């Protein structure tokens, strides 16, 4: 018969004798026991000569030992003449145990006065790294603004753009031409954006929204500004990884 | 989205300094001249070309 | 006692071995995974390629519907002839990007439906492939948390 | 998300009108992932013997 | 107190394991008639709200 | 979104009109999500802190 | 274990519990009078921005 | 979102190299496709059948 | 985003009370007041204008 | 977002059983009514008053 306890519960539907009734068998892992599980099982049926379980070794099984210790290993459940020889799908304390308990012992021996040194060794060493950064910043704040700048008089360059099209489609609907010979040409404008708008998002894979398009300009912006600069780029951020992970440590040692 | 995780209040999003100016400012002068390019444009195109 | 006791257990030599158990562990989840690493990170190129084809066999067709209908409006036609065709089509495609809609459950937005297609593009073209990605995510999710217990032990502050 | 809002409507007022509970099967479901996510913090100090995460 | 906190809890985790796995247990089990019942209230309402979608 | 920037743009306004400090609000909050937190954190039913 | 009973530590650890409680219920407290000139706000400019919302 | 919460700066993103000469080379000859489609279908549509 | 993480199915939404109602309160009283402030511009504009 | 955080595959998206060929025969006959509404609805106004052309 079968035995399947993946669907989070073993059920076993077994071919009882003189029928065809593969009947399936839910059953908990340990808040049930082969007791009542027989019990359940002798109940619905007339296989009641040998409700019983016998390990590999045809010793009986106990008729209160654990459902999942039994389907834990092989063993050959019986009815009244026949088995089905089922193999199911896959805690002594011990001296290499009672080692680690040892060692959480002595840890919190140490525990107690070593945070005290850690502590007063990661303020300091948080503290070389911050003097070590300080002249890396300075400069890191300047180029950041001259990345600053040049960004934020793109979006303006960006924005004055949408009026001097919207400037020069006044003239040109208004004042000079029709309304029925612009209205094509301004069509295509608007399906040039919303083409180019998307050719952009080929181009980096990032979607065109204007929060993050600023964003991947100003970093752009940032490199380009910085790397001509000579000002380092990986050494400073390398800094500021260890100024955090210096930090968040002590932050997580107020115990 | 307008109140923190632990029921805190958010800051106070920040305001540009009378940016409403900035972009005021800034439309009409490039509108002003999207009608002057055209114009002269308008123009140029009776020295060799259409209308 | 206890420090009588560490000592006369050769704990720390225990402490050591139990890690140096764990990092050779490790090792072994590395060494599983070379083998069917290359012919994922193949079917990954493979199922890139095909995904960065789309996108540009998709600006193709919106750089052409563009080019159709200029020569038509311009100097075919006229724009008053033209003009009622290109609203269906901007409603044609506000039409499909809901269909999109209905047939993935996902909105459509260039990222999440380039991600979704290579996403497409790999499991059916790896399949054909056959190169058992069950082992893979499944194998990835142990070496993951495997090697963050490692770190967890190797915590600076806590004496290891 | 607008199909989704949607959906807990027909949702709710189909459960309300079939009468079946929801206050209990939701709470029901919350004790059993509780529960669980429980299990997997145990797992560090059992199969690992690493300090348990909180 | 942390060191019986150590000696203790070992043995305490256990015990509180080998616990939860069968309230877990119950629950889940005490939930399948109550999910049916739901499942199919999804499956009317869901049906009920992929129509107007389409 | 947009609806929020403005909600707590109407808010920090208000809160300056009727005076009460926000920050202490702000703060005091912080620490009740923090305190609390410390409690269900003392109170784990897997470790062994209330017998 | 003699040490731990010797002098009453889980008559300390329910006591260092009992303290935090307090201190919770001592912030809460002033909570209360902050919260209700919150709420006030916190309705009255939302009463303004649903009405620019209409 | 240039920083990380850490506090270093992000890297230099990627800018496909040459694309955009590679979107400059694929719209404009599908586009001249349209073009040459444009009116050599509605000639051969004209001709044959209805305006 | 049906169910939260615990699988749990997420609260009744939460729908306004008198919802068409209380926007057609404001949109239709207000169409029409968009109506006559366009008739009685033009007829403002019937004077020296462009027509 | 194609791969999780810890390097494993996001599944298989699941599309809807030849939905294209669905949805194509769903939007056609409620597109066939469009234009029979609307033919109808046209000459519904010859008969009246409301609009002569």
């Amino acid at each position: 018969v079968t035995v399947v306890y993946q669907n989070g519960l073993p059920v076993i539907s077994v071919r009882l004798p003189s029928r065809r009734e593969r009947c399936q068998f839910t059953l908990k892992p340990i808040s049930d026991s082969v007791g009542v599980f027989l019990r359940q099982l002798q109940e619905e049926d007339r296989g009641i000569d040998r409700v019983a379980i016998y390990s590999p070794d045809g010793v009986r099984v106990a008729a209160s030992t654990g459902i999942d210790l039994l389907l834990l290993d092989d063993f050959k459940l019986v009815i009244n003449d026949l088995t089905y020889h089922v193999r199911p799908p896959k805690n002594a304390a011990t001296l290499n145990d009672v080692k680690t308990l040892v060692q959480q012992l002595y840890t919190t021996l140490c525990i107690e006065q070593h945070q005290l040194n850690k502590e007063r060794e990661l303020i300091e060493r948080l503290e070389d790294l911050k003097e070590q950064l300080a002249p890396l910043e300075k400069v890191r704040i300047e180029i950041s603004r001259k990345a600053e700048k040049r960004t934020t008089l793109v979006l303006w360059g960006g924005l004055a753009y949408m009026a001097t099209q919207f400037g020069i489609l006044a003239r040109l609907t208004w004042w000079e031409y029709s309304w029925d010979i612009m209205e094509p040409v301004t069509y295509f404008i608007t399906y040039g954006s919303a083409m180019a708008m998307y050719a952009y998002f080929v181009m980096t894979r990032q979607e065109y929204v204007y929060p993050e398009a600023r964003d991947r300009q100003y970093l752009l912006f940032f490199h380009k500004g910085a790397k001509k600069s000579r000002f380092d780029l990986e050494k400073y951020n390398q800094l500021k990884d260890a100024i955090a992970q210096a930090e968040m440590d002590l932050k997580r040692l107020r115990d | 989205v307008i109140v923190t995780r632990s029921g805190a209040i958010l800051p106070k999003p920040v305001k540009m300094s009378f940016g409403l100016l900035r972009v005021f400012s800034i439309v009409i002068p490039f509108l002003y001249v999207g009608t002057l390019i055209s114009k002269n444009f308008a123009a140029l195109l009776e020295e060799h070309d259409i209308f | 006692l206890v420090q009588q006791l560490y000592t006369t257990l050769c704990i720390e030599q225990h402490q050591l071995n139990k890690e140096r158990e764990l990092i050779e562990r490790l090792e072994d989840l590395k060494e599983q995974l070379a083998p069917l690493e290359k012919v994922r990170i193949e079917i990954s190129r493979k199922a890139e390629k095909r995904t960065t084809l789309v996108l540009w066999g998709g600006l193709a067709y919106m750089a052409t519907q563009f080019g159709i209908l200029a020569r038509l409006t311009w100097w075919e036609y006229s724009w008053d002839i033209m003009e009622p065709v290109t609203y269906f089509i901007t409603y044609g495609s506000a039409m499909a990007m809901y269909a999109y809609f209905v047939m993935t459950r996902q909105e459509y937005v260039y990222p999440e439906a380039r991600d979704r297609q290579y996403l497409l593009f790999f499991h059916k073209g790896a399949k054909k492939s056959r190169f058992d990605l069950e082992k893979y995510n499944q194998l990835k999710d142990a070496i993951a948390q495997a090697e963050m217990d490692l770190k967890r032990l190797r915590d600076p502050l806590q004496v290891h | 998300e607008a199909r989704d809002r949607q959906y807990l409507l027909f949702f709710h007022k189909g459960a309300k009108k079939s009468r079946f509970d929801l206050e209990k099967y939701n709470q029901l479901k919350d004790a059993i992932a509780q529960a669980e996510m429980d299990l997997k913090r145990l797992r560090d100090p059992l199969q690992v013997h690493l300090p348990l995460r909180q």
